[PDB]
Parts: structure tokens; C-alpha cells; sequence
């Protein structure tokens, strides 16, 4: 098994800029190394074959080089679409891949868009009550969300995930939820989705009048 | 054009055999110079090449993973097939079907890839999601709650509404998954224009629509 | 000056050594590269084709080696290649891209060289006088602009000497490198490496390349004849 | 002299042509023989193995030629002793291409190394061609007394000694080495000669290349070249 | 050890398909480096290589004789098979089964050969021979094999015990039948104390007759 | 087809002698030519492969050479067993053979051994009557045999064949027969097999008293 170490692990770069990634091989690979770009919720694409040869139908701003153990892939002029994790893989059996190299694209900070939702009637039917809060299209990644029942912080049955940097507009999104029993929902009144981000100075808040 | 599309069961029980299949269109299995392969991506997005079969029907295997795999093909239907025996929770991954090409004989690079199929290795049963609407330019959503295993897929008017949708990563609550999606449209457009999230969970054969109503 | 020449020899000998240590350090790590490629390729082909047997394929290879040694290519001695070959001899570049198998050919090759080289050496010396007096009368026009802009006529002989080169360089090095890099789909680095290897009349034949090239050689060589001698003085 | 130079070019162009026709006439039939063998062998292999496809096999071949050219084998090539020799081939502008630079680094360094190295060598050879000049002048000088005494005019001795400058140098620098190599590397006399001359004219196809025998060659080159520097210039006049 | 032995009908009618088979023992059809072939020898002893099949099952044919041949094989039984369609009187010859080897890929030389099988192409019927004895320092005896079609017959004296001093003579054609004879010579003491029997075989009519010699 | 002509067509040579045969090819065959020896009533044997290489288990007195168009096979010290027709065959498709080259071995003249035979009783049964005459083991080949009924030459229903030069003792043999009706057999009395050879001065004669 030939081990492919790929550095750097993470990085973020502004569009228009030039970027260069390393793949380092444990044995001498003799220029038999290939480079792939994987975007989220997709299989990899072939960028570069045979270390330096550019795959047809992929723009010239991509170019690779190296020989033996140490190779490097260079992107000349980052578009927003160049987001993804990158891999190197070697030709000899067994064919091994790189561990991955994630490329964030920096941009002008963007303000989130909070919209809060009640539990559906249908849900309430079942005897459960889950409230949802979408914080969409912001930058940078770093952000905090808090729930508040009757002006009092809540962290019990809170769960969130966050999307990967969108290809088009290099923004992120979050979805925090609040899961309750129908009974514990009905007990309290006012439900609050409180969002701390770099863009606004005070926390962006939407509220739900249950009554 | 050349297309590859994976197939088979989304869930497999430990100490059983995983079996998948790939369907090639726009190209021949048995055409000289191109070989065919199965590659898997673990949770944590680390790729392992498993195996590899020629146009002529010769086989090469990752020795790490030998003595459990067998790749086969069917030239007539224009497909090929992966098996993997004595599966464990380790082998949980997203299996990919791909074509192989050479940069001088031996130098294997995968040029054209498949959609991807998520295979899970677990004892627990498939569970259908409960789907519930979300009503408060306007934003709406669907909550897909309590489904196993991965994944589901959500579409708004069956891919008519693409822009301003945000389908969120699954979250695990104690042996079920949940996620949601977040369509955004002009606040004029709704409710004059119908908006319906078409949800699909294949492992329980559940495919539910939900419209959004005040 | 017989003391100074022994001093040079010792410098050359230390230079060769200091070279070989650099070459070794760069290359030795990729000795076994070539054999790893083959060995791996052989095995894949066997694995890929179960109807093929080892001891069948092993023969076929033995043929290839013999045929390549014989001088086939999976026509090499047409007219158009032959000319080019004939050219490589008199120019003392000698790529060895193609090789004389027959004895007859070797024998004739001897007499052909002995005559041909000096015949070429004359022509190049003639072109290096006329291309000498060509660039002198060319940059002779731009010498008038140098003198006017606060430059004495002793310093213009160094500025025009630079421009003799930088212009010739542009035409005879920079330009061709793009041309070949494009044409034969090499890297710029490779193009350069090829360009210079060709013009120094070393001609490894690691790299080789329609009639415009044959011309380019003649004038480029004339150009580089001078470039070497200038370095000889410079040192 | 601009009419005379066009007259030369036309001569050169007719020479190149007249050459190429001789080379072709000598080689093409044996090349063609060789290629008939291959072409036939390839086809039989395809016919003999139906599971193999032409466009598959065609690739495999491309590998082998590349690998065999790279120096694989169905004793290290970049040891110190070979590297020196290689380094030597550069400055001498012989450039066998016996081995090849894989790395870019090496190609790049190869450039600068040549530009410096060659003229440094060109100087040394010019120096050796003066001292070897004054060596052979003083060499015959004692025996010139015996030549003039045996009924030879002073116009005729300048042609006899000019012949012996060559025939002695020739003997040392051509005739002798041919035996040496023919013996050593077990070549034919013809091959030895062919190699010898190819080497000394600094053409260096690299069709042919080679304990006392190891360093002796490096020396032999330097003095031989000096000798042949003069042999070429004499032909330049003769023309 | 390696042995090849041909098989099939001795007679074929014009505008039919000739079909033969070869049985390999002591070696495998599918072994890498050795191919397999069918060669025929005309009356007048001129040899034409017909076709040839690989260990892997790839085929090469004499273009002169293409578009009528098909060679096939059966790896399990360890045999291979010749067909030839639209047969004529021309194609009458002695067909031979042989193994092929290379001196560098392509250069085909046939190293191990078969017994040989005579195939005849004619409209007329097979006829069994009449066999008849011949008795009058050392004695001579014979058998007359008279009136057989087609070629050949084969004669042996005590089933290959008595080899030296036998003379089996070329066939002679009398107006659409063959005849030949054989001529065993033994010490005049030996006979009649030691039994002497000519074992005759005509395969195309399935006739296999012994004759002893009596005063 | 590539044409192989072979010379000479026929020849005879004494044992102990050296012998050399030519194969001449229509195109350049570049050392892809092989040599075979066929004895009578036998399939060919491989002598020489690849122009010059001697097949295993065949004595070194055989040796071949040539390149291109013109090849030659040489036998040192002919043994008596070297009798046969010889062929050359070429490697390229279609693979063609030589026309053949017959090699007779000369020896000291040998005296024939005539023995005459009646028609069998069994034959006589069938209504036919054929008489046989074996002239075995003589040299040279050249010989004449005649039948005689009652001292009168007969050439109607006479048929003979003759064996090829025996491998062991390089002799020939003949078998002349005389085919008659039962009726025409019974009509005449005395049947005579008259043999003219170089060895005896007068004709060697055996006779049959039918009565
Ligand atoms: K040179
Ligand atoms: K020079
Ligand atoms: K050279
Ligand atoms: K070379
Ligand atoms: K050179
Ligand atoms: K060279």
C-alpha cells in the first residue's frame, strides 16, 4: 500500500487568486498520480491525469505538475464554483487516494436570513412538537444560534446541521430545531430563535407568538 | 452519452453479503482500452478503491479487501456487479461505480463516475419518515422526521423550483435521522403558485408529497 | 601557457565531479522508476487478459526488444527522415533518434561525416560573418538613439552587444520554445531544454520533432556560435 | 560574398540530399525487413488471443518502448562513475543520450551546466591543441636531421612530416583504440572504427558506448579531440 | 508423452463437408505457447498448411482455402476438429494433425505430428477387399489384398511381431478398385512350425480379416 | 503465397558422403525457414528450426544455414537411414512448403530374390485367378519383369508396384501380378515369371507347374 499524504488540510482563498495544493507519496510514483475535485453531494470529477495532463472539458486555470514523490495542483483564477474537497490518487496497485484537502472560498461577509416556524398541525396530531429555524446564506462560517422559551435560554432537544459552502455564492446555511412534547409546548408561550453573527452588532432574533 | 448508475439494497445486516450492480448506457463493457471499477467513500469522506474488472473480464482486487469481494459482469445486459461477504459496520460507505482509463498501460485513472449509492450496515429496521409542512420574499420548508437509514431526497415541484432551496444535512437522534429543506420564493408568488415538497425515502419505499397551506 | 593549462584541467576535473554529484543527487532516486513501470504494466496485462499466459507473452516481448533493436517502430527511412538524419551528422548534433544497423551504412557514414562536417563548418562560419555584419548594421541604426540619450560611444558597444543577444535570443530561443511547446505539446521547460540541447549540438535525442525548422537551425547555430565565444571571454 | 554563399548552400543542400539517398538505399530494406517481422508477430498474437483487443495491446507496446528506452530489462545507471561520464558528454558536446534526465530540476541545471562547461572545455582543448601542437613539432624535430640528409628537398619534407604528424597521431588515436574497444567491449573492428570516428567528430549517436580500462578512456578522449580539431581544419582548407 | 491421432471418415462425397478430429494425449490444448494445426499432403506428396488454432482458441487460416474451413476445439475432451465444405476431387489428400511452436512470436514450425489419415473424395461405394494367402536358404510368403475401395489397407504379420523382411507394396488401380500385396520373408526352418498370419485391415468398410498360410 | 523452390529434385549419394540441399524463397524470409525429413509411409519429422537451430534428439550430422532468401541443409556422413524426401517450410502466413527433394542412397549392387505363387483355392472359388511374383531386395532400382504362359510372353492383366528404397539396407522390391479368369487359367498349363537385372547375366526365372 502506497500512502498519499496531502497538505494542506484546510484553506480559504479569495476569488481571482491563485492556489496550489501538495500531494506527497511514500514511494516513487514515476508521474502516475491523478487529481480529483469533489463537490458536496456529488461523486469526484477528474481534473488531471498523468500528473500534468489536463482532462478535456476542464478549464486551463487548472494545471498540475510534479514527478516521483512530490506533486502539486495549481488553480490560477478561483471562481466561486471551485469549492470542494480535493484528492490525489496513485496508479500502481493497490490504488490509493489522498486523505482530502478542503478549499473554502472567501467573500464579502453576508447577513443571514432568519425565519422561524411553528410545529405543524399534523405533527401536533402525533403528540410531538418540533420548532424549526432556518438561518440561510451568511459568511463567514462562524456563527452561534440559541433557543429561548419565555426569554429563557433552552438547550434541551436542540439540534442543528449546516450546509457546505454553496458553489454559486459561497455562503453557508444552518437549521436549528427544538423538539418538545405537545404538553411542554403548550405549557409555555413565547419561543425565540436568537442568532449571533459577525455581520450584525446585536443578535438577530425572530419570535413565535404561540397564543 | 456515457452514463453509469449504481443499484441495490440501501441496508445490509452484519455477517451478510452486500451486493450491488451498475448499469452502463451509451458505452460497451467489452470495448478495448477501458476497464470498470468499484470505489467506496467512508463517512469522513475517505476513498478506498476496492476492485476492478477489464473489458475482457480480468479482475484485480485491493488485497486489503480480498477474500470477501467478488466482482462479476454481464456483457449482454451491459452491467457489472460487486459482492462483499461477511459485511460489518466498518464497511458502511457510499459505493461508487466508475470507468477506468490508462495513462500508459497500468496507470489507472477513473475518468467517468456514477451517481453514488449509500450502503449502511446495521441491525435496526428501516423506518419511514414522518413528513410535516412548515408555514409561518417568503420562505417555507418540510420537516422529514424519523427515518432510517440514509438518505432521503427532497425536491420542490419535482425540480421546477431549484434556486433558493436549502436541504440540510441529516442529524441523528438516538437511532433515527432527521433533516429539513428550505425553499425560498417571492412573497407575491405564494400562495397563488402551488408549492409542494416531493420527499423520497427509498429503503422503506416511502414517497410522500406535502403542499404548504396557511 | 603550460602552467595555466594544467590549472584549467584541474578546474575542469573538479567541475565534472561537482556536476556529477548534482546529476546523481537529482537522478539516482529515479533509477528503478523505469523498471517498476514495466514490471507493473506486464502484470496488469496478464491480470486483465486471462486467455493470455505468462510464457506466451514473455516471448512476444523478446520479439519487441529484437525488433526495436532491429529498428522497427510500433517509414523511418523514407526520404524526408533520411534528409533530416543526414543533417544531424554534418551539424554534429547526432540525436541517434534513428541508428545505422547495416555495416555498409556505418562505413559510408564515416566518409560522409569527414567531408560533410567541415563543409558545414565553412557555411556556418560564412553565415556567422554575414549574420555578424547583418546584426551590426541592424542595431547600427539604434546606436544613433543611444548616443543622444546621455551615453558615450564607448558604452554603446556594450548596450548593442546586449541587444544583439536579447533580440537574437528572442527570435532563436524564446520564440521557438513556444512554437515546439505548442507544436509537439511539450512543456515550456522541455521546449527550452530541447532548444538549448539542440543548439549546443549535444543532441541527446531524448527530445526530437516543418521545413521552417530546418532553416531555424542554421541561423540559430550561427547565433549561438557567437553566444559561446562571448562566454569564453566573459570567463 | 553573398553570391558565393548561396552557391555553397545549394551544394550543401545537394550534399544532404545525395547523402539521404545513399543512407535510405542502404538502410530502408533492412529496416523494412525488421518491420515485417514485428508487424507479422503483432498480428499473430492478436489472432492467437481473441480476448485481447488491438487498441488494448497497442497501448501495452507504447509502454514497453517507453520503458525499454527508459532502461528497463526483461548495476546503477546514476552512480557517481556514470554521472561523471555523463557530465563529460555534455561539455564535450558529444551528448550520447545514453542515459536521460527524467526530473525537470536536472534538465534546468543541465542548461546552465552546458553554457558554462562547453566554452571552459573549448578553451582547454585550444590550449591542448597548442601544446600538442608544440609537442609534435619538437617530436619529429630530432629525426628531421636524418630526413633532410637522405636526398630530400626542403619543399618536400613539409608534406612528408605533415603526413607523419597525422599517421602517427592517427595510429595512436584511431587505429590503436579500435583494437582496444573491439577487444574490450567485444565489437567488430568495423564497429570499433565507426564508434571511434562518431565519438571523435562529437556526433555521438549513442548507438555505441563503453580496472585500468575504466579511467583510460576519459584521458584518450581529450587528446584525441585535440588531434582531430586539427584534422577537420585541414579538410576545411582542402575544401 | 505427447501424441496426436487423427479421426474421421475415409471417404467423402463431392459437394459435402469433410470433417475430421484429432486426439491429443500427454499434453493440454490450452497450454500457453503451443498452437495446433491441420496440414494435408496431396497425391504427389505436396504439402498445404490449411489452418491453425491457438491454446487460447484464436484461429488463423490459409486464405487460399478460407470460406470453406472451420476449425474448432473441445478443451474438455482435449481434441480439435477440422471441417471443409463443398469438397471436390481436388481435396483428396492425406490430412495430418500437428502441434505448433514459435521461434519468436509468429515464426511457425510444426514440431510434433500425427499418424496421418487418408481422405478420398469420390462418388463410388466403399468395397471390402478379398484377402487370399500365398504359399508355394529361407522361405517367402504373402497375402493378396484384392478389390478394395478407397485407400488404404494396412497389413501386419503376427500383429507387429514379425517386422523385418516384410515388403508391403504400393496399391495398383484396376478400373476403379485397388489391390496390393505383402511379402513376409522368414527362415525356411521357422515355417511351418511357427504360425504365420497376415492381419489385414480395411477401415472404410470396417473389414479386418486374418489369413494364415497353409501348404 | 510466398513461393519456396527447392533444388535439387532427385539425387543419389553413397553413405559416408556429405550432402547439401537448397531452398530458395521468392521473398526475403529473414531466417524463418524450417527443414523436415519424410520417410515413405510416414509423417514428416522436424530436423531444423529457425534456419540453423538443430532440433533436440536429431544427430549433429544434420546442420542448416542461410538468411533471407537462400538457405541450405547439410548432412555429414549419410547413414542408410537418411533416405527420404526433404521439405523446407516458411514461417510467415500463409505458411508454404517446398516441393520436395528426394535423396536416394547408393550401394553395392544386390541380387533379387524371386518367388512365384499360384492363385489360392479360395480365390479360384470366386471365379478369378491371380498369380503373384515377388522380386525382393535388389539394386539398382532399374529392372524388368515379364510374365510367360506356356513360354509365350503375356502383358494382359499384368500389374506391378515397387517399394521405395528401404531405410535399413537401401534396396528396392517389386510385386508383379497376373490376373485371369478361372477359365483362362485352367486352359493353359505352365506360368513363368521372367526377371532381367544388372546383377545376373541371364534372366532369373521361376516357373509354376499348374498340373
Ligand atoms: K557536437
Ligand atoms: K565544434
Ligand atoms: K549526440
Ligand atoms: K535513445
Ligand atoms: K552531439
Ligand atoms: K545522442
Amino acid at each position: 500500500d502506497i500512502q498519499l499524504t496531502q497538505l494542506p488540510s484546510f484553506l480559504s482563498v479569495s476569488p481571482g487568486d491563485k492556489v496550489t495544493i501538495t500531494c506527497k507519496a511514500s514511494q516513487n510514483i514515476n508521474q502516475y498520480l491523478h487529481w480529483y475535485q469533489q463537490k458536496p453531494e456529488e461523486a469526484p470529477k477528474l481534473l488531471i491525469y498523468g500528473a500534468s495532463n489536463l482532462q478535456t472539458g476542464i478549464p486551463s486555470r487548472f494545471s498540475g505538475s510534479g514527478y516521483g514523490t512530490d506533486f502539486s495542483l495549481t488553480i490560477n483564477s478561483l471562481d466561486s464554483e471551485d469549492v470542494g474537497t480535493y484528492f490525489c490518487q496513485q496508479g500502481y496497485t493497490p490504488r490509493t487516494f489522498g486523505p482530502g484537502t478542503k478549499l473554502e472560498i472567501k467573500r464579502a461577509d453576508a447577513k443571514p436570513t432568519v425565519s422561524i416556524f411553528p410545529p405543524s398541525s399534523e405533527q401536533l396530531g402525533t403528540g410531538s412538537a418540533t420548532l424549526v429555524c432556518f438561518v440561510n446564506n451568511f459568511y463567514p462560517k462562524d456563527i452561534n444560534v440559541k433557543w429561548k422559551v419565555d426569554g429563557s435560554e433552552k438547550r434541551d432537544g436542540v439540534l442543528q446541521s449546516v450546509t457546505d459552502q454553496d458553489s454559486k455564492d459561497s455562503t453557508y446555511s444552518l437549521s436549528s430545531t427544538l423538539s418538545l412534547t405537545k404538553a411542554d409546548y403548550e405549557r409555555h408561550n413565547l419561543y425565540t430563535c436568537e442568532v449571533t453573527h459577525k455581520t450584525s452588532t446585536a443578535a438577530i432574533v425572530k419570535t413565535l407568538n404561540r397564543n | 452519452q456515457l452514463q453509469l448508475q449504481e443499484s441495490g439494497p440501501g441496508l445490509v445486516k452484519p455477517s451478510q453479503s452486500l451486493s450491488l450492480a451498475c448499469s452502463v448506457t451509451g458505452f460497451s463493457l467489452s470495448t478495448g482500452g477501458y476497464q470498470w471499477t468499484w470505489i467506496r467513500q467512508f463517512p469522513g469522506k475517505k476513498l478506498e478503491w476496492m476492485g476492478y474488472i477489464s473489458y475482457a473480464g480480468g479482475i484485480t482486487y485491493n488485497p486489503s479487501l480480498k477474500s470477501r469481494i467478488s466482482i462479476t459482469r454481464d456483457t449482454s445486459k451491459n452491467q457489472f456487479f460487486l459482492q462483499l461477504n461477511t459485511v460489518t459496520t466498518e464497511d458502511t460507505a457510499t459505493h461508487y461505480c466508475a470507468r477506468v482509463q490508462y495513462s500508459g498501460y497500468g496507470n489507472a485513472y477513473f475518468d467517468v463516475w456514477g451517481q453514488g449509492i449509500q450502503v449502511t450496515v446495521s441491525s435496526a429496521t428501516t423506518t419511514a419518515p414522518s413528513v410535516y409542512p412548515l408555514a409561518p420574499t417568503v420562505t417555507l420548508g418540510c420537516l422529514v422526521k424519523g427515518y432510517f437509514p440514509e438518505p432521503v431526497t427532497v425536491s420542490w415541484n419535482s425540480g421546477a423550483l431549484t434556486s433558493g432551496v436549502h436541504t440540510f444535512p441529516s442529524v441523528l437522534h438516538s437511532g433515527l435521522y432527521s433533516l429539513s429543506s428550505s425553499v425560498t420564493v417571492p412573497s407575491s408568488t405564494w400562495p397563488s403558485q402551488t408549492v409542494t415538497c416531493n420527499v423520497a425515502h427509498p429503503a422503506s419505499s416511502t414517497k410522500v408529497d406535502k403542499k404548504i397551506v396557511p | 601557457r603550460s602552467t595555466t593549462l594544467l590549472a584549467l584541467l584541474a578546474l575542469v576535473l573538479l567541475y565534472l565531479v561537482s556536476g556529477a554529484l548534482v546529476f546523481q543527487a537529482l537522478e539516482q532516486p529515479h533509477e528503478q522508476q523505469a523498471q517498476k513501470k514495466m514490471d507493473h504494466g506486464r502484470d496488469q496485462f496478464l491480470r486483465d487478459h486471462p486467455c493470455v499466459s505468462q510464457k506466451s507473452l514473455e516471448d512476444f516481448i523478446k520479439l519487441l526488444v529484437e525488433a526495436l533493436g532491429g529498428g522497427a517502430n510500433p517509414s523511418a527511412w523514407n526520404l524526408g527522415s533520411a534528409f533530416f538524419f543526414s543533417g544531424t551528422i554534418i551539424t554534429t548534433i547526432g540525436y541517434g533518434n534513428i541508428v545505422l544497423h547495416t555495416d555498409a551504412g556505418r562505413l559510408f557514414c564515416i566518409f560522409y561525416a569527414l567531408v560533410g562536417i567541415p563543409l558545414f563548418g565553412m557555411l556556418l562560419a560564412g553565415v556567422g560573418d554575414r549574420l555578424g555584419s547583418s546584426l551590426r548594421r541592424g542595431i547600427g541604426h539604434i546606436e544613433a538613439i543611444f548616443l543622444k540619450w546621455h551615453v558615450p560611444p564607448g558604452l554603446v558597444r556594450s548596450l548593442s552587444a546586449v541587444l544583439f543577444l536579447l533580440i537574437g535570443c528572442l527570435l532563436f530561443v524564446l520564440t521557438p520554445t513556444f512554437v515546439f511547446s505548442y507544436m509537439e505539446s511539450w512543456s515550456k521547460l522541455e521546449a527550452i531544454y530541447f532548444v538549448i540541447v539542440t543548439l549546443t549540438t549535444v543532441g541527446f535525442g531524448d527530445y526530437v520533432p516543418q521545413p521552417l525548422v530546418w532553416f531555424w537551425i542554421l541561423f540559430g547555430l550561427a547565433y549561438f556560435a557567437s553566444v559561446l565565444t562571448t562566454i569564453g571571454n566573459w570567463l
